[PDB]
């Protein structure tokens, strides 16, 4: 209690130091001393952050170029040291951006591995992703090299929605039209598959399953192949059904499926299953009837284009 | 799977006098430490006592005379004294001045002007002079036009299609284009699209499905996939629902309850979860969800503005919600 009071006056004391220089026009070293020991505990004090990039624009004019890259490798290991204490900071997060943009030689692969280590630590910082897209487009850094980290990443362990994501985003970018190729679908629709038959619990590879059944080609379309590996996604969630009766997301999956495949073929099972996952999921069961409903108006219309 | 466990003498009703209690007694060591969001502090504060019908225990004089010395040259308002200037605070500071009625205690035309001069070649807004990007910053600049009557001020279609371009594959939305989505940005993105009038490009049966999906058998809403429910991810979670009309998607009850077992008995105010420390941004958070839910002792909320909804009639600004 006493020391969070003798914190609390030093950086009370250190902030007034600091605003009571910047009036003065005194963008020196003696800042950057202050704000560090300020910005360690309180990141989110942004004035604070601005504060420092004034002063390094300030002496990178009145000095050297040797004096400006210590300065500089200075401010990145200051940062770092921000970050392991707390990685989830858009202050910081954003002064590593502005530092490394204005850099004459940056070192990109330093960043990325920076980022694979962060997220080594949390694969969901959304923070840390979002800086790994950044250096990855500043180092040109190719769709298909940043496909490949993401399945290692979803294979080597859990926590998985921001690889999927990331994949959700990187595909389209491999097979850009100006909705993917049935070939790159199908092999999709396996990696996924294993994903929640290998945790079933794991809701993020049944978000990204629903989107790989909307971005095909149409229930009319549907090739041979693409049919027979549906129809045998179809079983296999029956299957998990068994193995785990609570599971809701194999049950919406099994409805999803059917509807993929033949709407009013499928219609008593359908309306079968969105009785059996009401049961089992009943918080959702303004939203199942809901989509119950969309789902027989489909039908009717469906059955009202009979010649 | 990650959820809080309620414990059977949670509070269970609400305790309204004690929450404005708390609040008419804030700031008489976090006060200190969170004075880089003073503003947006004030603008809490202020907002849940309107709602509670307790404005008037606030000090208007004193709010109005610390938002006119933190305008700056420039036309944005900061944090407080002797802060830089932001657009997250010029939002809240707009958002005072209209519960107070005294939008001429500011340059509105100096407002208006930061405002449009933050906008980039893309259509998206810094938060300020620094350049950060993201559609909070968005969702700060057609609100805070929005209600100084100036949205014609900036690049409505470039500033649409920056933040459709952040649409993701799960119908929902991130900070910038190719973010994951996170229900704090679903609320500043459909709150902008509410605003832009561009409801009709959200996809409200899949949105609405990833939202409803927020909800844990606690009964509170978590901001995205894995993690723990939080009475404030619970009200952005709400005010998007609300409005893209997929409200009943949540169940009513379950939420009312898990809000109400973040209350302090004690001390009044909210916490994040039930037993935990509780603070302002928290109880507005609580109670804005509860009017939200229908309760009847707290003032209809706008769920694009999260101000009371009289005051927005009386300024004439009232998007029109998907129902
Ligand atoms: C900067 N903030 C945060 O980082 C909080 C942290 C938190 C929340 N719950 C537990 N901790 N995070 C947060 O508010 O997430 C919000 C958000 C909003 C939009 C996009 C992404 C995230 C919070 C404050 C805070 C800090 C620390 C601890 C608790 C609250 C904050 O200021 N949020 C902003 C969010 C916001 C942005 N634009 C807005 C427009 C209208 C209303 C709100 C906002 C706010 O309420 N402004 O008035
Ligand atoms: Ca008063
Ligand atoms: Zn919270």
């Amino acid at each position: 209690r006493l020391e969070r009071e003798q914190k609390l006056k030093l950086y009370q004391s250190a902030t007034q130091a600091v605003f009571q220089k910047r009036q003065a026009g005194e963008l020196d070293e003696s800042v950057l001393e202050l704000t560090s020991q300020i910005l360690g505990a309180n990141p989110d004090f942004a004035t604070l952050w601005n504060c420092r990039r004034e002063v390094l624009q300030h002496l990178e004019t009145e000095k050297s170029p040797e004096e400006s890259a210590a300065l500089v490798k200075a401010e990145l290991g200051f940062l770092e040291s921000c970050l392991r204490v707390n990685p989830k900071s858009y202050g910081t997060w954003h002064h590593r951006c502005w530092l490394l943009s204005r850099l004459p030689e940056p070192n990109w692969a330093r960043e990325l591995e920076l980022c694979a280590r962060f997220l080594e630590a949390d694969e969901r910082n959304f923070h840390c992703w979002d800086y790994r897209r950044f250096v990855a487009a500043q180092a040109a850094v190719a769709p298909a090299e940043e496909l490949a980290f993401t399945d290692s990443l979803i294979t080597r362990n859990f926590s998985n929605y921001s690889s999927w994501h990331y994949r959700s985003c990187l595909l389209p970018q491999l097979h850009p039209q100006p909705r993917l190729p049935e070939n790159v679908l199908l092999k999709e629709l396996e990696l996924v598959q294993n994903a929640f038959f290998t945790d079933p619990n794991d809701q993020s590879a049944w978000f990204y399953h629903r989107w790989l059944l909307g971005a095909g080609s149409g229930r009319c379309e549907l090739s041979v192949e693409k049919s027979t590996v549906l129809q045998s996604e179809l079983e296999s969630c029956k299957e998990l059904q068994e193995l785990e009766p609570e599971n809701k997301w194999c049950l919406l999956t099994i409805i999803l499926l059917m509807r993929a495949l033949d709407p009013l073929l499928y219609e008593k099972e359908t309306l079968q299953y969105f009785s059996t996952l009401k049961a089992v999921d009943p918080m959702r069961a303004a939203y199942l009837d809901d989509l119950r409903s969309k789902f027989l108006l489909e039908n009717s219309v469906l059955k009202m284009e009979y010649a | 799977q990650k959820d809080v466990t309620i414990k059977s003498d949670a509070p269970d009703t609400l305790l309204l006098e004690k929450h404005a209690d708390y609040i008419a007694s804030y700031g008489s060591y976090e006060y200190c430490m969170s004075e880089y969001l003073r503003m947006s502090g004030v603008y809490w504060g202020l907002t849940v006592m309107d709602l509670m019908g307790q404005l008037h225990r606030m000090n208007k004089e004193e709010i109005l005379v610390f938002i006119k010395s933190c305008q700056h040259e420039c036309g944005g308002v900061s944090a407080s004294i002797g802060h830089d200037p932001h657009l997250l605070y010029t939002l809240s500071a707009v958002q005072i001045l209209t519960l107070y009625d005294s939008i001429h205690v500011i340059n509105v035309d100096k407002v208006v002007a930061y405002v449009q001069s933050l906008q980039k070649e893309d259509g998206s807004f810094a938060g300020d002079i620094w350049g950060e990007i993201d559609t909070r910053f968005s969702f700060c600049a057609v609100a805070t036009l929005a209600l100084l009557g100036k949205l014609d001020a900036i690049n409505v279609e470039k500033a649409i299609e920056f933040v459709l371009s952040c649409m993701n594959f799960d119908g929902g939305f991130g900070c910038r284009p190719g973010s994951e989505s996170h229900a704090g940005q679903i609320y500043c993105c459909t709150g902008f699209l509410a605003i832009t009038s561009q409801l009709h490009q959200v996809n409200s049966d899949l949105l609405g499905w990833w939202l409803c999906e927020r909800q844990l058998p606690s009964g509170g809403l978590n901001g995205r996939p894995e993690k723990l429910p939080d009475v404030c991810y619970s009200w952005w979670v709400l005010a998007s629902l609300k409005i893209i009309g997929r409200l009943h998607w949540i169940d009513r009850e379950k939420l009312r309850s898990f809000i109400l077992a973040c209350q302090d008995e004690e001390t009044g105010g909210f916490a994040d979860r039930p037993g935990d420390m509780v603070d302002p941004f928290h109880t507005l958070f609580g109670i804005a969800g509860l009017s939200l839910l229908g309760e009847e002792q707290i003032k209809p909320v706008s769920p694009v503005f999260c101000m009371p909804e009289e005051v927005l009639q009386r300024v004439n600004v009232q998007p029109e919600l998907v129902s």
